[PDB]
């Protein structure tokens, strides 16, 4: 599951509804920790 | 992330000689539609 | 609100403390104290007609650089209190000012 | 050229309307966008708000729109009002004109651009404080 926003906010230009900034979680080498981490997404690969 | 200035990805082309391309072609086209018939591009359908 | 000082006769450097981030676009202003606010420079190179030939800004060019002011030949008067009105891309439309950099020039 | 004279109260007393008027001389309002500057003791500057020729009153959000801009083609004049005022605002105020320059960095058909207000043309500024003595 993502939790996720949207990145560079209050832009008046044409690119708004694209660049969406999500975080998740994913497992290390040790299975026992977890690890969090902030990425970056396209509008056309994630659904609400 | 991203360093620098949002911008949108785009593709140039040339005007004229695109025009002049697309005259070419309506030429080689009209030797199996008579003379004077009326020939109009339009835009894609629909699909994925 | 921030000091600095400078003895008389050399050049002074003074940026602002803003974090610029995009293509920059700023302007410098000077408020002496019970006096009106004038201008200095705007769009990072250009002068409006009265100023001398003693100011000059930084040319936005090669992203990756620090705004900053630097003045010669520094006088008495040269005290008054400076800003850093600044504007970008991605930030969006500013209100404030920022910070007023007290130039207190000894000698 | 353009010159620029206040006209206010000086002493209101708190919870009432404060109105001061700067008057425009020397040329008209045709093309100048009109702002308003705030500078109180024990802090730095503040700008306030703008108007231009589509009579666009546009606020800054940190100040609760209890301000009214009020603008004069008729007699050359601008105005403002300031309603359920605080005794915390004992301020000289400036009534300075601004232009309006563009940049465009990128491609003009993308709307790529943003725009910018330079103050170059200022005011010598009147002091009105509010007072509930
Ligand atoms: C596909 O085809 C499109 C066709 O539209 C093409 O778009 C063009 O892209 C370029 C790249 O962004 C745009 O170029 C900009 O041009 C403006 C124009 O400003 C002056 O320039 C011309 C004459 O040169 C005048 O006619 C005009 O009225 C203006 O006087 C520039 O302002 C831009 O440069 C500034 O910003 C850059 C980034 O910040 C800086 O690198 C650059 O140096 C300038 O910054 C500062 O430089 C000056 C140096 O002294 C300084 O004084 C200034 O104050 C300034 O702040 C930028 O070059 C161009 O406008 C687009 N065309 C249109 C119609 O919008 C695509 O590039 C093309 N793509 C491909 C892949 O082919
Ligand atoms: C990472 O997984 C954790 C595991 O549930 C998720 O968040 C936790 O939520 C509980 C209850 O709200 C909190 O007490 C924990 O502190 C949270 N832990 C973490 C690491 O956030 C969380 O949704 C996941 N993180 C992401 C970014 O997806
Ligand atoms: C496209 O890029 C080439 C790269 O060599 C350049 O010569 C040309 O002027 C550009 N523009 C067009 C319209 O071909
Ligand atoms: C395209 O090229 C023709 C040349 O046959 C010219 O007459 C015309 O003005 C050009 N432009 C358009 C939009 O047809
Ligand atoms: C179309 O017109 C050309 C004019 O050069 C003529 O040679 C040709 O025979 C015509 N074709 C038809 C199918 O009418």
């Amino acid at each position: 599951t993502l939790q996720c926003t949207n990145y560079a906010p209050n832009l008046l230009s044409n690119m708004r509804g694209e660049l969406k900034q999500c975080s998740f979680n994913m497992t290390t080498e040790l299975r026992d920790k977890k690890q969090k981490v902030y990425s970056l997404f396209y509008r056309l690969d994630v659904v609400q | 992330d991203i360093i620098g200035d949002i911008r949108m990805a785009h593709c140039n082309v040339s005007k004229a000689t695109w025009n002049e391309t697309l005259g070419k072609v309506v030429k080689q086209l009209r030797k199996h539609f008579g003379n004077n018939t009326i020939i109009r591009f339009a835009q894609s359908s629909g699909g994925d | 609100v921030r000091p600095l000082s400078v003895a008389l006769g050399e050049t002074a450097r003074i940026s602002c403390g803003r974090q610029a981030l995009g293509s920059r676009a700023v302007q410098w202003y000077q408020h002496r104290p019970g006096q009106a606010p004038i201008l200095l420079i705007y769009n990072n190179q250009d002068r409006p007609s009265g100023i001398p030939e003693r100011f000059s800004g930084t040319p936005d060019i090669n992203f990756g650089t620090r705004a900053t002011l630097t003045i010669s030949g520094v006088e008495a008067g040269d005290e008054a209190d400076y800003y850093c009105h600044m504007w970008d891309s991605r930030s969006g439309f500013s209100w404030s000012f920022g910070g007023a950099t007290r130039l207190t020039v000894l000698g | 050229q353009v010159q620029l004279q206040e006209s206010g109260p000086g002493l209101v007393k708190p919870s009432e309307t404060l109105s001061v008027t700067c008057s425009v001389s020397g040329d008209s309002m045709n093309n100048y966008y009109w702002t308003w500057i705030r500078q109180s003791p024990g802090k730095g500057l503040e700008w306030i708000g703008y108007i231009s020729d589509r009579e666009s009153a546009t606020y800054n959000p940190s100040l609760n729109s209890r301000v009214v801009i009020s603008r004069d083609t008729s007699k050359n004049q601008l105005s403002l009002k300031l309603n359920s005022v605080t005794p915390a605002d004992t301020a000289v105020y400036y009534c300075a004109t601004a232009r309006r320059g563009q940049r465009i960095y990128g491609v003009v058909s993308f709307g790529e651009f943003f725009y910018y207000y330079s103050m170059d043309v200022w005011g010598k500024g009147t002091t009105v404080t509010v007072s509930s003595a």
